[PDB]
């Protein structure tokens, strides 16, 4: 149906907006996880350096 | 269900499955041929704990029709909504049979080989059991490599391209690809250089791997040097493409390649920009409307990166070195005098001698007799344009050229064979004549 | 079913949905067909709010360059031999609907380059006038 | 036939829009993962240099 | 240079005019930024619906991306236009009558 077609077009636009929002949220989560992993890596490197000094 | 699913689900990639889903289906002939075991027939009937027996039956069998049926069953189970999770768990729980399954693939006719490859890829697509060495081993098979390289069956080529793009999801597998790139990389380049739903896959899925492969700056830098012509072709197809997705993917690939993270990137990008005259193309693309926010960001990034050409142009030392260099590429530095008076001031040095040396070099090159060459013709045109700019820069340069005899030689050679060279020489003569009568 | 001259004429309203990417191709095809009148739904806003306003300005600049080229051709009595070819293009458009092409930016750049040679030719004319003035001095003799 | 074809075409166009959105989202997610990896590597290198 | 330009000056001008007309039609046509562009309505005869669908299908086939393109017929109380089918020997009569 033509009215059903217009409704489907609106629903497809809404779904596209939802997919774009999900992509943006994934990007934000990736940035936050990168920051958290950076902090964890800094802690791990500091621990490794401290252990090496004790071994020395 | 399962970890994921195959992207290729159209054209022959589904037509072959549809044709094989019923051709002598259920493997009921095993009840008469007696070549297959009873467990194999029962598994076939049920699919019309069982993961290992089916793999063993498929591997131990030698019948071509039975092999095709087994490959079709494996592909369907991998793509089955009610069995994809089971297959993924079987691969994850006991990946031991995965190597045997990979050994089973890459055999039989074209359709059977494609089905087996699709099944193997779906098996390896899981978040676990990457088996990078096994993936490389499966990438070395002659049949699959030839099928991907061959594009005679455009549907088969599209299926192979989609499978390769899907396989590039794993970054660990991605690094393996660049090392083994030379086997099939330029086949994609030829496909890209030449350029319904099949074309979309050949244009979008193929470029997806390039964006994925560009994630490794070292691999990207290694690949760029060996495919400069392919790089120019990609730059052209970035805007030549009609669908917005293809243009966005090409722009992303170009931006990733031009990122400074690569070795000599700040130099390689500048070299490529001047070689292909990409500044007007970038300006035209920026003038065009962007249908994607990512596309707009890529356009802005390209516009920002275009400042490298401006930086090169302002380098009067670079322009002077290029003039001293035996070759000139008519780069934006060739317009340094127009860009800034610094180039004119530098050329004024030693009482017009900085420009006089270049003028004498150009005159000698013209008298050398090599200017008839097309590349030499372009170099001579660049030299004529530089001489014309110098003449209007200061009348002292014109006086020096007249004294040195370079102006007379240029006027004599104004009737150059090349149309561009002829126009440049006419402009230079007009500049000289205009100052002469002034 | 087509209708001829019998009673107060026939027409209908229809909405055409099209993808974004194929917008230019669809517009070219419709224009070659020329069997529709799109309602000015987006023209309720002012002209300054047109979606292709910048593209409209670029096309206007290209038209100005073409007008300058025509002026130069008239000033040098050019034959405009492409006028004969333009008739075929109109006939081609009316019959077979040739594709418009996406090289519009290339023609825009070509028009800018043609304006560059136009400025060069104007400078050449000025230099020729100066030389004609210089030739008057050559008449000096003992 | 013609109205059924129109309805099928409308469904197909909606599916095409959905597929374009999904492909763009997948590409964006892959690019975001790569960028996160690059940023994590750079930050880890900076922190290691600071603590070295 | 002028003679060379004249070889395609008229063709280039006609192409530029066609592009300008296309852009003007697009500006008048309804469109959206975020959403899929080129969505609008207009006027069309009933007799031309099949030809329009066939031409749109041919264009989609010629298009570089398999994207369907069709039209929808909807009711509206706004007054429709009027189109006279002008045969080669009745166009003059129709023009005289409708002046």
């Amino acid at each position: 149906s033509q009215k059903n077609g217009i409704a489907t077009l609106l629903q497809a636009e809404k779904e596209a907006h939802e997919i774009v929002s999900k992509a943006r949220k994934y990007r934000q989560d990736k940035l936050k996880q990168a920051k958290t992993d950076a902090a964890k890596e800094i802690d791990s490197y500091k621990i490794q350096k401290d252990k090496e000094l004790k071994e020395f | 269900m399962g970890a994921t699913k195959i992207l290729m689900d159209s054209t022959h990639f589904n037509e072959i499955r549809s044709i094989i889903r019923s051709r002598s289906v259920a493997w009921d002939a095993l009840a008469r041929s007696e070549e297959l075991s009873e467990i194999d027939a029962s598994t076939a009937k049920a699919l019309e704990k069982t993961l290992i027996p089916l793999i063993h039956l498929l591997s131990t069998s030698d019948n071509e029709d039975c092999k095709k049926s087994v490959q079709n069953l494996i592909a369907e189970l991998l793509s089955s909504d009610k069995y994809g999770d089971d297959t993924v768990k079987f691969f994850q729980e006991d990946p031991k049979q995965l190597e045997q399954l990979f050994d089973v693939s890459l055999k039989g006719d074209f359709q059977t080989v494609l089905i087996s490859g699709f099944n193997v890829v779906s098996l390896l697509v899981q978040n676990g059991l990457h088996n990078v060495k096994l993936v490389e081993k499966l990438l070395k098979n002659n049949n699959l490599i030839n099928i991907l390289q061959n594009i005679e069956q455009m549907d088969t080529c599209y299926v192979c391209i989609r499978l390769l793009q899907e396989l590039a999801v794993i970054p660990e597998y991605r690094d393996v690809i660049w090392l083994h790139e030379k086997k099939f990389m330029p086949t994609l380049f030829k496909i890209l250089q030449r350029a319904n739903h099949l074309g979309i896959q050949l244009q979008y899925h193929s470029l997806l791997l390039i964006w994925l492969l560009t994630f490794n700056p070292v691999f990207a830098n290694e690949l760029v040097q060996k495919y400069l012509s392919d790089f120019l072709d990609l730059l052209k197809l970035v805007k030549i493409t009609i669908k917005e997705k293809v243009s966005r993917l090409c722009i992303s690939i170009i931006l990733q390649c031009c990122s400074t993270r690569v070795k000599q990137h700040k130099k390689v990008i500048k070299q490529l920009l001047l070689l292909g005259n990409a500044l007007p193309t970038v300006q035209s693309l920026s003038e065009r409307k962007y249908s994607d926010e990512e596309l707009r960001q890529d356009i802005s990034n390209l516009k920002e990166i275009l400042e490298n050409e401006y930086q090169e142009l302002t380098s009067f030392d670079e322009y002077v070195a290029e003039l001293d260099s035996k070759l000139l590429c008519w780069s934006p530095p060739h317009v340094d005098n127009g860009f800034w008076s610094d180039n004119i001031d530098e050329f004024k040095k030693d009482n017009y001698k900085i420009f006089r040396q270049l003028i004498e070099l150009l005159q000698a090159k013209v008298r050398n007799g090599d200017v008839n060459a097309k590349q030499e013709k372009i170099i001579i045109q660049v030299a004529l344009n530089d001489i014309t700019h110098v003449v209007e820069l200061l009348p002292e340069s014109i006086d020096v050229l007249d004294k040195t005899g370079g102006k007379a030689d240029i006027m004599e050679l104004l009737n150059h064979s090349d149309s561009r060279v002829k126009y440049e020489a006419l402009k230079a003569t007009q500049a000289i004549i205009g100052y002469t009568f002034k | 079913k087509e209708e001829a001259i019998f009673r107060s004429a026939e027409m209908a309203l229809v909405q055409f949905y099209i993808p974004q990417e194929i917008s230019r191709d669809s517009a070219y095809t419709l224009g070659q067909l020329g069997l529709v009148q799109f309602r000015d739904l987006n023209s309720k806003v002012r002209a300054f709010q047109r979606t292709f306003v910048n593209e409209i300005r670029r096309l206007d600049n290209v038209e100005r360059q073409y007008r300058y080229f025509y002026s130069l051709l008239k000033k040098h009595d050019i034959k405009l031999y492409e006028g004969d070819t333009d008739k075929y293009l109109d006939g081609s458009g009316e019959l077979y609907v040739p594709p418009s092409g996406s090289v519009i930016d290339d023609y825009v750049r070509n028009a800018s380059y043609l304006e560059e040679r136009l400025i060069q030719m104007e400078d050449a004319t000025d230099q020729i006038e100066v030389q004609k003035n210089d030739l008057e001095q050559y008449r000096f003799i003992l | 036939l013609t109205p059924n074809q129109v309805n099928d075409e409308l469904n197909k166009m909606q599916a095409f829009i959905r597929k374009e959105a999904e492909e763009k989202a997948k590409e964006i997610q892959l690019k975001a993962d790569q960028e996160y990896e690059i940023e994590k590597t750079n930050i880890v290198r900076n922190e290691t240099n600071n603590i070295d | 240079e002028l003679y060379a330009i004249a070889k395609e000056l008229d063709s280039w001008f006609q192409d530029v005019t066609r592009e300008k007309a296309i852009f003007e039609i697009l500006n008048k046509s309804n469109y959206d930024t975020n959403r899929k562009i080129l969505i609008a309505e207009g006027w069309i005869p009933r007799d031309e619906l099949a030809t329009l669908q066939a031409r749109l299908g041919e264009m989609i086939a010629r298009l570089g991306i398999d994207v369907p393109s069709i039209i929808q017929v909807l009711d509206t109380n706004h007054t429709p236009p009027t189109f006279h089918r002008t045969n080669k020997f009745t166009a003059g009569f129709q023009s005289i009558c409708d002046c």
